[PDB]
């Protein structure tokens, strides 16, 4: 992680769930899309 | 007393608050609301929807215009402003009766008053318009 | 099942899960069938 | 002593001639020989020009011999030929009604007689508009603070043209692509100074919402923001809902201003022209 800084400031394979700024547009309980078929979806709490 | 009051710190409910002894704690909010709502706008199947199928949004309710401007007395400007103007087909709440709004019993009975999916879309108004009017949280969105 | 009115549940739920500080922990852990029960609604019915 | 040269009120003018302010200064023409009142510094001043100077002598006196040895002392003409010249216009718009009627017709147009009149009908009959309209612009000339008052009513009509070449270039575009919500393109104007927070097609729906009901100038901004409450696959935005119409103008006539610019080479192109009966176009 700390090798990530004059790179992207955040690991393509990071945490989403620090941050202010994909914050807002998130959606969690979505869990899966499929194709052909739809999505996915999990509601199962808060988590910030 | 937007977002910081004197009950600046938590949130603004409690336990207590609503177990306090007021006994009929939604009686002025929901005033206020009702007060509110009708301004705020309402979802699909809070509207008295048309019966009319010819007031859709798109076209409109009536000819306004019972005439359009032919003969302008200024030739010199053939152009007119006012072809056909209509009234309007704003779509409507139901009646007071028929707005379960307007069902006394929640100021002490509380939300458990309604039918269950008309309790579903007054929760999903409720969040509507706090989204779009909790001016504390509003704009702390909208900052972040 | 079809349950026309689990979306909206939905939007419920994330809602108060972007909101954390400002509702009461008793509702932070609340979740889909504490709504279910709670408001008398039974899947199966396209019509609510 | 003193008479009044400056005569009977034509400021709240009626669209009269300035001949019968002439024959008005008649009244006052016998009143100064007949009842001896002389002209002077004070009753010269519409004819004043005498800033200490000796024109006094001469310009007063000029006055003064003419309006006291009066060769024309309301001679029966200048009875009969200023009630004409008072017929001849419109005694009922005063500054009152001028005022009301001249922006009324500016507000819906320099032609919108109805719709104008079904206001103005305390002003006077629908008629007497029509004629009052047209003797309007044949003496506007005849009405002081005509030029301004020619701008509130062209100025006006513009913004509410703006919006019909507007409807007219979502007309264009609504019909131009094939599936918009999925073939649109604005990025000819595509940001001019902003944190661009709407994404395209989600604007795309908007404009489809919006144009679905047209350029309407009325009410669409509040209609739409009802979609966004109802739209299933919008109401899943948030941000598309601490946006009220009050906003949503703000972001709605950006892109109406957006694809305005797109199309500012393409909404004049079916625009700004109108033809006549005899001229080759």
């Amino acid at each position: 992680v700390p090798l990530f800084e004059g790179e992207l400031p955040d690991q393509p394979l990071a945490n989403p769930f620090s941050e202010r700024l994909y914050k807002l547009r998130l959606q969690e309980f979505f869990l899966g899309r499929v194709p052909h078929i739809g999505d996915f979806y999990m509601p199962r709490l808060h988590s910030y | 007393f937007d977002g910081k009051s004197a009950k600046k710190k938590g949130p603004l409910t409690t336990w207590e608050n609503l177990k306090s002894s007021s006994k009929k704690v939604f009686s002025n909010p929901l005033y206020r609301l009702r007060l509110v709502a009708r301004e705020w706008g309402y979802p699909r199947e809070w509207r008295q929807q048309l019966p009319s199928d010819q007031d859709i949004s798109k076209p409109k309710t009536a000819l306004f215009e019972q005439d359009e401007q032919t003969p302008v007395v200024d030739p010199s400007h053939p152009e007119i402003l006012t072809p056909n103007i209509y009234t309007w087909n704003a779509n409507e709440p139901l009646p007071l009766e028929s707005n379960p709004l307007y069902n006394r019993e929640m100021d002490k009975n509380g939300i458990l008053a309604l039918k269950p999916m008309d309790r579903v879309v007054l929760l999903r108004a409720l969040t509507d318009w706090c989204a779009s009017h909790s001016s504390a949280i509003h704009d702390e969105i909208y900052k972040l | 099942k079809p349950v026309p009115y689990a979306g909206d549940i939905i939007k419920l739920m994330a809602f108060i899960n972007k909101f954390s500080s400002f509702f009461h922990s008793d509702l932070q852990n609340l979740s889909f069938q504490d709504f279910e029960v709670g408001l008398d609604l039974y899947p199966g019915d396209p019509n609510g | 002593h003193p008479r009044m040269p400056k005569p009977h009120v034509f400021h709240s003018h009626q669209l009269q001639p300035p001949q019968l302010k002439v024959l008005y200064e008649k009244e006052r023409m016998w009143t100064a020989k007949k009842t001896g009142y002389v002209p002077t510094m004070d009753d010269v001043k519409a004819a004043y020009g005498d800033i200490s100077d000796e024109e006094e002598k001469k310009q007063k006196l000029e006055l003064l011999k003419l309006s006291v040895n009066n060769s024309q002392p309301l001679t029966e003409e200048e009875e009969k030929m200023k009630a004409d010249w008072e017929s001849e216009g419109f005694t009922n718009w005063n500054k009152l009604e001028f005022r009301k009627f001249i922006t009324v017709s500016g507000k819906y147009g320099r032609n919108s007689i109805q719709a104008i009149a079904r206001e103005l009908a305390p002003g006077k009959t629908l008629e007497e508009v029509r004629a009052y309209a047209k003797a309007f612009w044949s003496n506007i000339e005849r009405i002081e603070d005509y030029e301004k008052y020619l701008k509130i009513i062209e100025n006006e009509e513009e913004k509410i043209k703006r919006v019909k070449m507007q409807q007219e270039a979502l007309r264009r575009k609504l019909s131009e692509y094939k599936n918009p919500f999925f073939d649109l393109k604005l990025k000819h104007p595509p940001s001019s100074n902003n944190k661009r927070t709407y994404s395209e097609e989600e604007d795309r729906f908007i404009l489809l919402m919006l144009f679905k009901y047209g350029l309407d100038r009325d009410d669409v901004y509040e209609l739409v923001r009802d979609e966004i409450r109802d739209c299933p696959l919008f109401e899943l935005d948030f941000y598309f809902r601490s946006r009220t119409p009050v906003e949503l103008a703000r972001r709605g006539n950006t892109l109406l201003q957006c694809l305005e610019k797109e199309f500012n080479a393409g909404i004049v192109l079916d625009d700004a022209t109108k033809d006549r009966m005899k001229k080759e176009d």
